């Protein structure tokens, strides 16, 4: 009864649907990642976290503005 | 019309433009890293389009800065424009540019649309849904070009790529065909 | 009257923000310690987050 | 039509293509082991068809990369195409290739079909259910070949087998009849 109801073809289709659904869910998660990283950007700069990581790496002992100004120069050129 | 509404909305536009400028700057700084990474993995045209996004965003930032300047000028001379019925030579450029840019940035900032409406309903000489379209032919050329929608020159993009590769300590072989012209 | 209760609410929110800042400070300490104990194991992304 | 819908769907297609590219790469790396094992157990033609699957998947990956490039270009010039009614020379290739590939990858990615529809309902010159079939004769040849459906050359398959056997430290006797031609 079960196999007649839940055949192999139905299984394959259902599993493919599962896979595609969760791929779509990954896309959703990536979309939310991008947005949340864009929103909370003033409260979480990059330079600060970089400096903290470098300092704490030097401590734990392991190795790992002018740019925009020059781009402005190019824009003026 | 209501003048205090215009004044308040101008202040709000100023503040919103400040915040958006800072935010766009941060996002650009964070995306340049991605551009470098794409450059450091074979992909070259991809990073090219990314830096195209970047330069467009930076033009937007510059346009917003100029717009904030004009808005602050208008907020300063508010007392002058609130009395006279016809605008002067000093405010003509500001008003024209602002009314022309309102529909351009209506998505990023909304108060700008209200400002444009207040200015349209305030003036009648060459002002309106159709009269403004013809009377906005004296807006700032610099801002008009920065806020325009056109593919930047490939040489500028190539130079941006070269520089971004230099700063991030990564190689990049710019196309000689573009570097020549 | 209404002004008095509103003042009470204002001061409540003030000290609430204060204690919330203290909470964020101690959480910063905790995260700084967690990153210390995590970077030792060779995790770069965990440390970054 | 709705433009914001197109923009959002383009971003979604980009992200989905990125993820699918990474996933396909991992799957190929995991299947090359199986191919080697089949080679190390007498079976040769079996592993041949398996590597055929692999090369087809890799062509798919390359096509998806190019498609992502074109989608990002379109997302960049969105501001330009949103105003003009007729496409330009720069976006012609991208639009044609994307509309031609939409029904090809409609299974792997769905948003691409919506993008193609928005572009079809947006343009009218040589655009439609039938006009597009004739106006899509300027799509990228490279992508057209990569995404095509044809048995790859046996010499390429033999070279893939030789290399996969070399890397996995296993022997393989390629057919001289194929190695010669």
């Amino acid at each position: 009864a079960t196999l007649k109801t839940m055949n192999l073809e139905k299984i394959s289709a259902l599993m493919d649907k599962f896979e595609h659904q969760f791929e779509t869910l990954d896309v959703q998660t990536q979309q939310m990642e991008d947005t949340m990283s864009s929103t909370t950007t003033l409260t979480t700069p990059q330079n600060q976290v970089d400096m903290l990581l470098q300092e704490m790496a030097d401590e734990a002992g392991l190795d790992l503005d002018e740019l925009s100004q020059r781009l402005a120069r190019l824009r003026d050129q | 019309f209501k003048a205090e509404r215009l004044r308040v909305n101008l202040r709000l536009v100023i503040n919103r433009l400040k915040l958006l400028e800072k935010k766009k700057t941060e996002l650009a700084q964070k995306a340049r890293k991605e551009i470098a990474d794409y450059l450091a993995a074979g992909k070259d045209e991809r990073a090219r389009i990314r830096v195209e996004h970047i330069i467009r965003e930076d033009y937007l930032v510059e346009a917003m800065e100029i717009l904030e300047l004009y808005c602050d000028l208008l907020l300063a001379r508010f007392g002058l424009i609130q009395s006279m019925k016809e605008l002067d030579s000093g405010l003509a450029e500001s008003v024209s540019t602002l009314i022309w840019a309102a529909p351009r940035l209506q998505s990023e900032v909304a108060e700008l649309k209200i400002v444009a409406d207040q200015l349209c309903a305030k003036y009648s000489k060459e002002y309106g849904k159709l009269c403004r379209t013809n009377q906005i032919g004296t807006v700032n050329d610099r801002l008009m070009h920065k806020l325009s929608v056109e593919a930047p020159p490939k040489i500028l993009v190539e130079r941006y790529l070269i520089e971004i590769a230099k700063n991030y300590n990564v190689p990049y072989e710019p196309d000689s065909v573009v570097m020549a012209e | 009257s209404n002004m008095e209760k509103h003042l009470f609410n204002l001061k409540f929110a003030a000290k609430e923000l204060s204690r919330s800042a203290k909470k964020c400070d101690k959480e910063e300490k905790a995260e700084k310690a967690k990153i210390e104990k995590a970077i030792q194991k060779g995790n770069m992304e965990v440390a970054r987050i």
